[PDB]
């Protein structure tokens, strides 16, 4: 089978790309009703509900004990389908112990929702799209009207189903169907109330859990105009007309051992467009089906024609692990009836399997169905990465672990819980819980974390002579953060849970609902398929080179952690400094750094034997890897939203990390090979590979540049001056890159990542380092502080230089900024390809009616030195301008002498020859 | 108060200043690192008025021909007479060419110079430097040790021994912005990375043939947060305090300061914390005699706040100039202050510390 992959969304990163979070209450009177307990029951999601309509927009709903929640995760193209905020609706009691209480339907540019509390009431809330867009706190209307249409006391509801903005249907255990009409200050109601229960035969063996053989299991709704579909407890297929409020059609499906199987929640039926499908598990066989009915509505009466038998399952669920159908949705390609695709979610406890079935038929009564598989498992990277913190590449101890929790970047409030649970010192919850709710702000969180951690681990002295035992601080800290993060993993071995799936017409994307963790479905990328090391599977799936790739991946996995630490530090040192040396001798030097790890000469020679046996390595490697470059289209963007940027951030951290893996692999091999027998290496029987080596190292610089870049979330709205420009006005990092690189027959996400990855791959064609471009633009808006270590990293280029300058300026460490300014110049002016900084120098050049070689630049630097308010360096540079002028323009010379006059006014005085002899 | 101002030559643009507190025999020596060299002054008790009973006399100018950013005297500095007198100076500094130099002089005549630069030295700009003399058990001059930290994310330990030079390079998780050996214990030193890490480090741990450098504190997460220190609170300075090196004082660019103490029992937090009125781009300059006291500067507007760690301060700003302050440092006596601005050097006496 082919595979599938997931893309997980941390709720805190949502809360990042969502500036504010507002909380609404509703009239509450009559409503019916220790640390680890409250922590477990703190968060979950009793059910999950996601809707979207034909018009425009899209949101997701999270449920909660005594609490309702909702946020904006849409991928649209409007004026403001990007500026977002999060909504918390408080309730007198929870939204039922069961899956009910959810419904969403719209009307006109608004969202209308129908709810049910634990006991016996309805809720009707109308929320404006503008309400969603605005950061504003205020509402000026009656957003909600609670009501009890029929007596829910008599017949408790087990199923709710909207049909329109005014009307909504409810289904009871007894089997009756009520319809509820609402209106401002109005409510009129309808029914098809049915009560279903010889009497001797009902005297004995009568005792059972309450049932009613006219109950309906799950209803579904499809509008051609107004049509419903129903499955009853009699297991009859009933079809419902809204106008009539009566059963238009009935079909008898005869299975006796089928109603014997009863499931909580679960959607027994769903739909594509006009047609609809559903299926029955047939119990332990786990056969299930697809009975995609075609409903041919005729003028006399709407007609029903089911057209298909049964659809087989996959068989990985076993070991008595209860497979459970969580939800499914049916979606076909509206382009042409060539294929139909069903999305299916299975869950067993916390664990989850997800799969899609694609049926390609036309005339065949046969069954042509491609299946996809997914795997959800936990691999603990914990226990071993803990021991060695000896090198200062990432020194100390604590900071590293923190960066581990940030490296995961997939679990959220579990952390908060743990933090303010460890700080208690046998303190309670009821008050400390509110203390958990209070903090909110993320940047300070980590500070509170460390402050709490150090306040818990006593440092016992060495007792030598006023000395301390760091060697105890060792185990203490390691097992501390280990136990901590183990309680963390346990708070998402209790939390990481799935419940529903909901497809969207406007976006055509494979949505997914996990408990408190939204996610996405995507096809395997090449890198993924080759990182699975499916050597045996690839075999099971002009043919050479791949075994080297897999075995090699194993070779990389052979190395230790401190090893990769040293390696990362060394390459970090190979970003800026390496081009200074003679380029192709460092090759053997890298393997000379590779002997320090284990690297048994047995393994070495074992590989060498493979190498000498190679037919023609380079001519296959360079080409077959060159074929890996993707196809980007258009690269033009509409006004992009926020789920775009953050989700792409997470998924790209995954892909980029696997890239760093595969690349590091590649190099490590390339010099583990061409080490010994140096003379034979230079014999040129092999094609040699130094050039493509260099190219690959460019690639690595970029890849690990991003790998770093997705770790600095810095933003602020001091000035708060603010489209995609408002997308930069959102907090999370790495986004700016994705917004910078945001469709004919393909989902938007995939393509808008494709353009990016393509803009990364492309080397000489762009004629520009993507790093220089990034910091060039990103500097303008925010992140002024991060681009310090970031510019200290970036490769030396004229661009990179003037940026080094302006940044070393924003930090006002004048000196080094000034050394950068001095040691370079401009041949780049009047090119305009550089963004929003060249235009200054260019306007200045044009102000002299020409294009002077140098003096103009120096002038620009004098004015800029004014912008820094530091006047003395302007005294310096205005001179250079005044001097190196090789043009002899009147206007220009006058202007320069003038600015020199101002800088002098900043520090002049009487003494003549005392401003003639002072520079640097 | 009483200030005495002494003009640097008008063509001399200052970059740093420092007292020779590291050596008692030349403690009246004041150095000015400028764009062409290093200028030496001497502090002396005139009769004056007993207000600022101390004046500066310009001794001489050592030309080097290139900018001196940072400057440090060694304990090897000495004074002699032939009756005419001769000063024997040892100066560690940083030049425009990103090199780290040790210049040894007899007065204004430069007699010896060692240079550490290029690829062997720092691979970027050098931010801070400090020097210490290490003697053997027999007590001859065994080694002169110069330590430097850089924007190449590197701490470089430089040893100048009887049998020659010993170079050592070490990585940092971020640019090194400050560095200083521990008083009364040259075996240890402290390192100041940009990101807020503070390194306690034993450089004698490896000889001939297992342990890391020693300890790491951090200020960024310890910020009191009662008043947010802002988004970017870049570490500006870290300095030892006490004559036995019994304390540590850290200062951010924001003005937030923290103190730890080093002796008894077990410890769980920074001993004290606080915040300056103004940013401290230059960091703090601890008082040589009162451990509770240090000075910080609003270098752009020309003010200097004096801070007491146990809050005896209550905001004391004894110094207010009308011009930017380029650098400063405490005279050994602890009552006088030496301050270098873009064209001058002031010696000010605060009557309260005499």
């Amino acid at each position: 089978m082919n595979e599938l992959k997931h893309a997980v969304v941390p709720i805190d990163l949502q809360s990042f790309c969502l500036e504010g979070t507002l909380a609404l209450w509703v009239p509450a009177l009559e409503n019916d009703s220790l640390f680890k307990k409250e922590c477990v029951a703190y968060d979950a999601g009793v059910y999950t509900s996601n809707k979207s309509k034909g018009s425009q927009t899209l949101r997701w709903s999270i449920f909660q004990n005594r609490t309702l929640t909702i946020f904006d995760v849409s991928l649209n193209s409007k004026k403001e389908p990007l500026s977002k905020f999060n909504v918390k609706i408080h309730f007198p009691s929870n939204v039922m112990k069961d899956g009910v209480a959810f419904s969403f339907s719209e009307h006109s540019d608004t969202t209308i929702i129908y709810a049910i509390t634990h006991a016996r009431v309805l809720y009707y809330i109308r929320l404006s799209k503008t309400w969603f867009q605005l950061p504003d706190a205020r509402l000026d209307d009656d957003w909600c009207l609670c009501y009890r249409p029929i007596s829910f006391l008599n017949q408790k509801p087990d199923l709710m189903a909207a049909i329109s903005t005014s009307e909504i249907c409810v289904s009871f255990f007894n089997g009756g169907l009520t319809k509820i009409i609402l209106n401002p200050k109005d409510a009129s109601h309808y029914e098809q109330h049915i009560d279903d229960s010889k009497k001797y035969l009902s005297l004995q063996a009568f005792k059972a859990d309450y049932r009613s053989p006219n109950t309906i299991i799950s209803m579904i709704f499809l509008s051609t105009y107004n049509v419903l579909v129903m499955l009853s407890l009699d297991y009859k297929l009933k079809v419902l007309d809204l106008s009539t409020n009566q059963c238009v059609e009935t079909i008898e499906l005869s299975q006796t051992i089928l109603p014997l199987q009863s499931f909580p929640y679960l959607t027994s039926d769903h739909t594509t467009n006009s047609f609809i499908a559903l299926y029955y598990p047939d119990n332990s066989h786990g056969s299930f089906s697809i009975y995609k009915l075609n409903a041919n509505a005729h003028s006399f009466k709407l007609n029903v024609v089911i057209e298909k038998g049964i659809i087989p399952p996959s068989l990985p669920d076993d070991e008595f692990i209860p497979w459970m159908l969580s939800d499914f949705q049916l979606i076909s390609s509206e382009g042409s009836q060539s294929k139909f695709l069903l999305i299916i979610a299975w869950k067993s406890n916390l664990n989850t399997v997800i799969q899609k079935c694609n049926l390609s038929l036309d005339q065949d009564e046969s069954f042509s169905c491609v299946w996809s598989h997914s795997l959800d498992s936990f691999s603990l990277i914990e226990k071993t990465f803990f021991d060695v913190p000896t090198n200062m590449s990432s020194g100390d101890i604590s900071e590293i672990w923190l960066q581990h929790i940030f490296a995961h970047n997939t679990s959220i409030e579990s952390i908060q819980v743990a933090l303010l649970s460890f700080q208690n010192s046998s303190s309670q919850v009821s008050k400390n819980k509110l203390d958990k709710f209070g903090a909110l702000t993320i940047s300070e969180l980590k500070n509170a974390v460390l402050s709490s951690i150090v306040s818990t681990i006593q440092i016992e002295p060495n007792s030598d002579l006023t000395g301390y035992d760091y060697y105890e601080y060792k185990r203490l800290l390691y097992n501390e953060w280990e136990r901590f993060a183990k309680l963390v993993a346990y708070l998402d071995h209790f939390g990481d849970e799935i419940l529903s799936i909901n497809f969207d017409p406007s976006n055509a994307v494979t949505y997914i609902n996990y408990a408190n963790k939204v996610a996405f479905i995507r096809d395997p990328y090449l890198i993924e398929s080759f990182d699975e090391e499916p050597l045996t599977k690839l075999i099971s799936s002009l043919i050479e080179g791949y075994q080297i790739l897999d075995l090699g991946r194993s070779l990389h996995s052979c190395m230790s952690f401190s090893t990769l630490s040293e390696i990362r530090y060394s390459l970090r040192e190979l970003v800026q400094d390496l081009p200074s040396y003679s380029l192709f001798d460092t090759l053997w030097v890298f393997y000379d750094k590779h002997i320090y790890p284990n690297v048994d000469p047995d393994y070495i020679s074992t590989l060498i034997d493979t190498l000498v046996s190679l037919e023609n390595p380079m001519r296959d490697i360079d080409s077959l890897i060159q074929r890996l470059r993707s196809f980007d289209i258009y690269n033009h963007s509409a006004q992009s939203p926020s789920l775009f940027l953050c989700a792409s951030v997470a998924r790209v951290l995954d892909s980029i990390l696997k890239k760093f893996q595969v690349s590091i692999e590649g190099f490590i091999f390339l010099l583990s090979l061409i080490t010994s027998q140096q003379d034979y290496e230079l014999q040129s029987k092999f094609a040699g590979c130094d050039k493509l080596f260099l190219s690959l190292l460019e690639d690595w610089r970029l890849v690990s540049f991003l790998l770093e870049n997705s770790a600095l979330l810095l933003e602020k709205f001091e000035e708060e001056d603010v489209n995609t420009m408002e997308a930069l006005a959102s907090v999370n990092t790495a986004l700016q890159f994705f917004s910078a690189l945001n469709e004919s027959q393909i989902s938007p996400l995939h393509a808008t990542v494709i353009s990016s990855l393509s803009a990364i791959f492309i080397r000489d064609d762009t004629e520009n380092d993507l790093v220089t471009e990034l910091v060039e633009k990103l500097f303008l808006f925010k992140q002024y502080n991060a681009c310090m270590q970031l510019i200290g990293w970036l490769n030396s280029d004229p661009i990179a230089v003037y940026l080094k300058a302006l940044i070393y300026l924003k930090s006002k460490e004048a000196v080094k900024a000034v050394r950068c300014f001095k040691t370079t110049s401009l041949v780049l002016y009047s090119h305009t390809s550089q963004f929003a900084v060249l235009r200054e120098f260019q306007e200045i050049a044009e102000k002299y009616h020409h294009q002077n070689l140098l003096s103009c630049y120096y002038l620009h630097l004098s004015k800029k030195l004014f912008e820094e308010s530091a006047y003395i360096d302007a005294l310096e540079f205005s001179l250079l301008a005044d001097a190196s002028k090789e043009t002899d323009d009147e206007d220009l010379s006058i202007a320069i002498t003038h600015e020199t006059l101002k800088t002098a006014c900043a520090a002049g005085k009487f003494d003549a020859a005392h401003v003639a002899l002072m520079v640097l | 108060l009483s200030s005495n101002q002494y003009q640097l030559p008008l063509n001399v643009r200052p970059y740093t200043t420092t007292w020779c507190s590291q050596s008692p025999s030349c403690s009246n020596l004041l150095a000015i690192g400028h764009d062409t060299g290093i200028t030496i002054y001497c502090a002396s008790e005139e009769q004056t008025p007993g207000s600022t009973g101390l004046t500066l006399q310009e001794l001489f100018t050592i030309q080097t021909g290139l900018p001196t950013l940072h400057l440090s005297f060694s304990s090897s500095c000495s004074y002699s007479e032939n009756l005419s007198p001769v000063y024997s100076l040892f100066l560690a500094c940083v030049c425009q060419d990103n090199t780290v130099r040790l210049i040894i002089t007899k007065n204004e005549t430069i007699i010896t110079q060692h240079v550490l630069g290029g690829k062997s030295g720092h691979h970027n700009f050098v931010n801070d430097i400090d020097i210490a003399d290490v003697y053997s058990a027999d007590n001859r001059l065994a080694e002169q040790v110069i330590a430097s930290v850089g924007d190449d994310c590197t701490l470089i330990i430089w040893r100048l021994t009887d049998e020659g030079p010993i170079l050592a390079g070490y990585p940092l998780s971020s640019p090194g912005i400050s560095v200083q050996f521990r008083p009364s214990n040259p075996n240890q030193l402290i390192v100041g990375e940009r990101n807020g890490n503070i390194r306690i480090f034993d450089w004698t741990l490896n000889l001939s043939a297992k342990n890391p450098w020693l300890l790491t504190l951090n200020t960024l997460p310890l910020v009191n947060t009662c008043h947010s220190s802002g988004i970017a609170s870049s570490l500006a300075n870290v300095r030892w305090i006490g004559s036995d090196g019994s304390g540590i004082l850290a200062m951010c660019k924001s003005g937030a300061w923290l103190r730890w103490n080093l002796f008894g029992p077990k410890n769980l937090l920074p001993n004290v914390q606080g915040i300056s009125l103004f940013p401290s781009l230059l960091g703090a300059c601890p008082h040589p005699r009162y451990m509770d006291y240090f000075a910080t500067a609003h270098s752009q507007h020309g003010l200097i706040q004096l801070i007491n760690t146990y809050e005896k301060d209550s905001n004391s700003i004894p110094i207010q100039l009308g011009m930017p302050i380029v650098d400063f440092c405490w005279h050994q006596d602890g009552s006088h202050l030496a301050i270098a601005t873009e064209g001058s050097v002031l010696l000010t006496r605060l009557m309260g510390f005499t």
